[PDB]
């Protein structure tokens, strides 16, 4: 027997821990994935660290008031990296570095309350500089497209630098809430993937967790 | 790019004129600042949205070039502002019309894809040699289709910022950027600032010294503003023709008049949207 809390449809009126078990729990779950399944990046640790993912994550939320759409955001920021950063795989040695990256990113990008590199680099365990290049790398390799939008990753990789073929291969108006419908999307993905105790960081957080179904 | 010629300044940014090396097209380049703060996040904010942001009365952001950050803009002569110090007095009301259309065309497109500028004056109305109008310096702006948490920024002067804005508000809509379009206006028209005001405190005393008090009867929200004072010696409206027009040349008519009240209710929600204001009977010649 194990709990069963239910959560709201809007992912800002739903508690900020349930959000980084939800989260932390999907990380793991393609870490797993895309490992039992080799040019390093600045996300790339020497060792897998001995901090779990979870208790690495509420510390940066607890200690830089990380707000709920940088969570989400969080998230997202890996299908983007892994679209457009070929060499870029979240792995358990990419995780971490990845995860205070995106996190900081997020907030300084899409908030209007935020710290400094330096307050995130201390909380997040590394050197100011450390997280000031690695803050950078990810913007370049992003090319600044922050902003979670419905066709932002196709944009993203369109606006890649773009190797000349032989043969060339090939406006939000209209769109539902002017294609600001990303975030939701994740929130109701983890929920259905990971939502329940399956998922593999069982140790963090025994409870089991439903979306009515609208 | 080859630098030519320094053109404003800031904490943030100093901007430089400078030529592309192909085209002989001229841009202004925006050197930032790059710390503790690793990547100034005024600098990921603007980058960010100017992307999101390809409009004819909107300036354009070329590239971004990286122990620097320049951000390279399409380059424009002067600005609203210093477009009426070279008068002197108002700009002709057919001119006024014209420039009040760019700014409210540049905006309805923001507000459509969910961003508010929040910080709309005269010096971020740039013109370029050709009569065009272009909103520009989105460093205080934001995605509010991301539901953040919003807290306000501290600004250089507050002569076009939102009676509730200043009254502490922090669940303001697309309605912020209206009111200084309103102001925009006023100014265009006689050629002083509606406003005028020093502090916080000042300002909103500006703004019922004409607009009235608060109308807590048909704006019931106005309670719940943390700096709201339920004790504030309550004054009528002052009718805005016989603020303006003793120092205005021309003539102000009716339609010009209904747009400008529309434009500067206290209340937000009574607020006219960019939208609705550009299919306000004043614009009708436009079509």
């Amino acid at each position: 027997g194990i709990p069963k809390v239910i959560l709201p449809a809007d992912f800002n009126k739903c508690s900020r821990t349930d959000l980084v078990v939800l989260i932390s729990r999907m990380l793991v779950s393609l870490i797993a994935i895309n490992e039992n399944s080799i040019t390093l990046t600045r996300y790339h640790s020497k060792i897998p660290p001995n901090i779990s993912i979870f208790n690495y994550f509420i510390r940066l939320t607890k200690f830089s008031s990380l707000e709920h759409c940088v969570l989400m955001t969080s998230l997202y920021y890996i299908d983007l990296l892994q679209t457009v950063y070929p060499d870029f795989t979240l792995n358990s040695l990419t995780a971490h570095r990845f995860l205070l990256t995106a996190t900081t990113v997020a907030t300084k990008g899409l908030c209007d309350s935020f710290s400094t590199n330096a307050h995130y680099a201390k909380v997040g365990g590394v050197r100011c500089h450390e997280l000031n290049i690695l803050e950078n790398d990810f913007l370049k390799r992003v090319n600044y497209r922050i902003i979670p939008r419905d066709h932002n990753i196709t944009l993203c990789s369109i606006e890649q630098k773009q190797k000349k073929f032989v043969i060339d291969k090939n406006s939000y108006v209209n769109r539902p809430k002017s294609g600001y419908n990303v975030l939701d999307k994740y929130y109701r993905r983890i929920v259905q993937l990971v939502g329940s105790f399956n998922a593999s960081p069982d140790k963090s957080r025994k409870v089991d967790y439903v979306l009515p179904p609208n | 790019f080859k630098q030519l010629e320094k053109l404003g300044n800031g904490t943030y940014a100093t901007v430089y004129k400078g030529l592309n090396k192909t085209t002989g097209v001229y841009v202004a380049l925006k050197e930032v600042k790059l710390s503790e703060e690793g990547t100034p996040s005024t600098a990921i904010r603007e980058i960010s949205l100017m992307k999101e942001l390809k409009h004819e009365n909107i300036v354009r952001l070329y590239d971004v070039i990286h122990n620097k950050l320049t951000l390279v803009f399409e380059f424009m002569d002067n600005d609203l502002k210093k477009y009426m110090d070279s008068r002197t007095r108002g700009l002709e009301l057919n001119l006024v019309k014209y420039f009040q259309w760019q700014l409210l065309q540049g905006l309805a497109f923001c507000h459509e894809n969910k961003i508010l500028h929040r910080d709309l004056k005269p010096q971020n109305l740039l013109i370029n040699k050709r009569g065009q109008l272009k909103l520009g310096d989105f460093g205080l702006a934001r995605a509010f289709g991301i539901p953040v948490n919003t807290f306000s920024s501290e600004v250089v002067t507050l002569w076009y910022r939102a009676p509730d804005v200043l009254m502490g508000s922090r669940t303001y809509s697309t309605s912020i950027d209206i009111w200084s379009c309103g102001c925009i206006l006023a100014e265009m028209i006689t050629g002083k600032p509606l406003f005028p005001g020093t502090n916080d405190e000042e300002q909103l005393k500006l703004i019922f010294d004409i607009m009235g008090t608060p109308n807590e009867s048909l704006w019931p929200s106005v309670t719940k503003l943390p700096k709201y004072n339920p004790n504030i010696q309550q004054r009528p409206p002052r009718d805005l023709r016989q603020v303006l027009q003793p120092h205005t040349k021309e003539p102000l008519d009716g339609n010009l008049m209904d747009f400008l009240h529309g434009l500067l209710q206290l209340n937000p929600d009574m607020r006219l949207s960019a939208k609705q204001a550009l299919h306000h009977p004043w614009f009708a010649e436009y079509y």
